[PDB]
């Protein structure tokens, strides 16, 4: 229970370049460090162990290097099958601790989100709840900033938002923030606005 | 080939107990220590418990300590984990993984099973309320439209959405379910040209086998 730190949660990568994921122990674990991959379907596989030993059937493209607190995995020529998330753990002292993971995503050009606002309906307001939604469709990169404004007022804490994982063909994401209020709350205000701040234009949209 | 198949996940109320099991195939189980590791999404991967080849030594992570007991039956090639006084935070995907037997006293996991999901929640099985997400005529992007289904308030996961089994503008985007306080909520939106709306009809087909089956628009 050496805290393992993987300082990078995402690496925007492009097929064929060289990817270096790093991991730092809080105490010396002197080479007892192993590396894993968790494919898009949750499956884990062990890549390297004892800092640099390749497990059978792991392509020689993977090399693990390390200095006592400091470790790294390098994928020399990145391939399609490597877009997954990688983890290091120390297998020296109880409890054997794992790091946070570094998820690789495919880099492409800044795609701007087509935004859509959808008001509540029939059945749900009959049920007395108002879910208002904002879909930001097919954009890239993943960082987008959605601010809900109800009658020009900044909503703090009602929104929940879901993101697609990077699309297999095309390399984009999509997001939905939902603003879930009540029928009284909803009928108490007249403008409902979805403000989106993305690197798509230096302008929000609504 | 070396395999590890976990059995026993499910829904369990706080307090409860469950016993997962992991059938080894492809290797002499009797020569490998087995571990149980969990991935509680939101959080990470976490080591839970270890029992050696032939159970004379065992170790537990301090968080499942006292409450879980790992064990194995080598003539039956099976590893077990009995859990007790389950808390909402032991909700995870539980993997059995083999101890490697390479470097001395290095603890690494060389073969992993696919996972057994265990949910600890007081909530009870409920089919969703589905509600339409509506486009406006000659919709929101001039030449292209957006409409969807909000399948809200169900439990447990999963629900499965469909629409338009076919080709073109089968640009369906079903978002990950988000746990609201208690129950999950997801949306499925498809992007179709504005030309479609009113001209022809779109239905989303929701289904959740801890019942409900709702197909609509």
């Amino acid at each position: 229970d050496i805290q393992m730190t993987q300082i990078t949660s995402s690496l925007s990568v492009s097929l064929g370049d060289r990817v270096i994921i790093s991991c730092r122990a809080s105490q010396d674990i002197g080479n007892f460090l192993n590396w894993y991959q968790q494919k898009p379907d949750g499956s884990l596989k062990l890549l390297i162990y004892y800092t640099s030993r390749l497990q059978s059937g792991v392509p020689s493209r993977f090399s693990g290097w390390g200095s006592g607190t400091d470790y790294s995995l390098t994928i020399s020529n990145l391939e399609e099958e490597d877009i997954a998330t990688f983890f290091c753990q120390q297998g020296k002292t109880l409890p054997y601790t794992f790091g946070g993971g570094t998820k690789l995503e495919i880099k492409r050009t800044v795609a701007a989100p087509s935004v859509f606002i959808f008001p509540p309906s029939d059945e749900q307001l009959k049920s007395g709840t108002a879910s208002v939604v904002c879909l930001l469709n097919n954009f890239y990169p993943r960082e987008a900033k959605v601010q809900w404004k109800v009658d020009n007022a900044l909503q703090s804490g009602n929104s929940q938002e879901s993101v697609t994982e990077q699309d297999s063909k095309d390399s984009t994401y999509s997001l939905s923030s939902t603003l879930t209020l009540s029928k009284a709350d909803y009928e108490k205000h007249k403008v409902y606005a979805c403000e989106v701040t993305h690197q798509g234009l230096s302008s929000p949209v609504t | 080939d070396v395999q590890l198949v976990e059995s026993g996940g499910g829904l369990v109320q706080p307090g409860g107990s469950r016993k997962l099991s992991c059938a080894a195939s492809g290797f002499t189980f009797s020569n490998f220590g087995m571990h149980w590791v969990r991935q509680a999404p939101e959080k990470g991967l976490e080591w839970v418990a270890y029992i050696s080849s032939g159970g004379s030594s065992i170790n537990y992570a301090d968080t499942v300590k006292g409450r879980f007991t790992i064990s194995r039956d080598n003539p039956k090639n099976t590893l077990f984990l009995q859990m007790t006084s389950l808390r909402s935070e032991d909700t995870a995907i539980y993997y059995c993984t083999r101890g490697g037997t390479g470097t001395r006293s290095l603890y690494y996991f060389d073969y992993w099973g696919q996972g057994a999901t265990l949910i600890v929640s007081s909530a009870s099985t409920k089919g969703p309320s589905v509600f339409p997400l509506a486009p406006s005529s000659k919709s929101t992007s001039g030449g292209t439209a957006a409409l969807g289904c909000l399948v809200k308030d169900y439990f447990p996961e999963p629900v499965t959405v469909s629409w338009n089994s076919g080709a073109l503008t089968s640009g369906v985007h079903t978002f990950p379910a988000v746990l609201q306080s208690g129950l999950y909520s997801l949306s499925s939106v498809v992007t179709v040209p504005s030309s479609s709306l009113g001209t022809q009809t779109y239905i989303c087909n929701v289904n959740h086998k801890p019942s409900n089956t709702k197909v609509d628009k």
